[PDB]
């Protein structure tokens, strides 16, 4: 899980938010990469990020904080399970399957919207059709290998 | 200050609309769990488009994407400059 | 036959050319195809590509564990 | 074609900051000076007076547009780069050793990067040995 170039990775990962050099990642230095390209996040959105990796509340993350966030991980736990339910809410048969625009749908006008060449990506990556399928039980273990 | 056992059945509360109406508190909620369930899967998918180096979730970046063409397109009219440069300057180099 | 130094000063000039001939028309061949990298002879441009992608790896993933969370409480009554 | 000359417009636009209409040996060497590139005036001239065709000493839109629509996939001049590999070629057939190739791609002329030469040679797929047959790999260059 880890090797030598994976924490020399990191290292330069973290110096890209901390601009300053002190060891510290604020809300205007994160606000900041994400503004300089190219979204338009509110003051808010921000803290949310940070408390979420900064485990001793002080506001900013340090290396050591930054590291646990990447220690971290999505395919070698159980959240496969949590994304799968995430799948139920808009599934409404009950089968295993939601329909392929449902999904166009929900992907593009719902939360963060992807893009239409993002969900062609899905799609494509889909290679599941009856009349339409999508087996959203064949997605969740493509993302989690 | 005190306390006991009355033993009185009969009831003049009027009691049990809260019955139906505290649905909606179950209609909002899940109401909640739509947009959090959407940004569940896209933001689980764009961490994984993002390991994929040329699959275009980096075409949602105008200004680098941008950069990029313009990159490439400077390189290649150069390449081509030095490729008529090296082309003339060989059949020089044949030529008695 | 002494003038065959001209002559083969003559080739001398020939062996650079013939090189750059074969070298700028590759790297014409290379440039039409966007990824395998001529690229990375670029080196301050390939490290900003680098430098771009981590960047977004990163905010995509404190996203995924805000996303994460805040699916959590949505589910829990 | 619509497409292209739009495309082209902007690759001009690229090396012309300055909106005049026109490019400059200064021009063009602050371009390669910025991708790292470190051009001579004589190389720069040279360029230049490849593409220049009034003998101005620049380049405006039309002459850049005659540089890009010229041939190179042409009959004749994968004829001139089949002899290239003739020079290097000391036996008299149509194999340039793997080796070789190697040698004189990354240490003469424009040298040339051992990633790059891999690509080469992974693009060839041609070995006795270790050998490599050179026609085939102009008619990749020429499709
Ligand atoms: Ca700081
Ligand atoms: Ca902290
Ligand atoms: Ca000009
Ligand atoms: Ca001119």
């Amino acid at each position: 899980q880890l090797t030598e170039e994976q924490i020399a990775e990191f290292k330069e990962a973290f110096s890209l938010f901390d601009k300053d050099g002190d060891g510290t990642i604020t809300t205007k230095e994160l606000g900041t990469v994400m503004r300089s390209l190219g979204q338009n996040p509110t003051e808010a959105e921000l803290q949310d990020m940070i408390n979420e990796v900064d485990a001793d509340g002080n506001g900013t993350i340090d290396f050591p904080e930054f590291l646990t966030m990447m220690a971290r991980k999505m395919k070698d736990t159980d959240s496969e399970e949590e994304i799968r339910e995430a799948f139920r809410v808009f599934d409404k048969d009950g089968n295993g399957y939601i329909s392929a625009a449902e999904l166009r749908h929900v992907m593009t006008n719902l939360g963060e919207k992807l893009t239409d060449e993002e969900v062609d990506e899905m799609i494509r990556e889909a290679d599941i059709d009856g009349d339409g399928q999508v087996n959203y039980e064949e997605f969740v273990q493509m993302m989690t290998a | 200050h005190h306390h006991h056992h009355g033993s009185d059945y009969d009831d003049i509360f009027t009691t049990e609309s809260a019955l139906k109406v505290q649905q909606k508190q179950r209609q909002k909620h899940f109401n909640r769990q739509i947009p959090a369930a959407a940004s569940l899967i896209q933001t689980a998918w764009r961490c994984y488009a993002a390991e994929n180096p040329d699959s275009s979730t980096w075409k949602i970046y105008i200004e680098f994407s941008q950069l990029r063409e313009h990159h490439r397109a400077t390189i290649k009219v150069i390449r081509r400059m030095q490729y008529f440069v090296a082309k003339k300057k060989f059949q020089q180099a044949r030529k008695p």
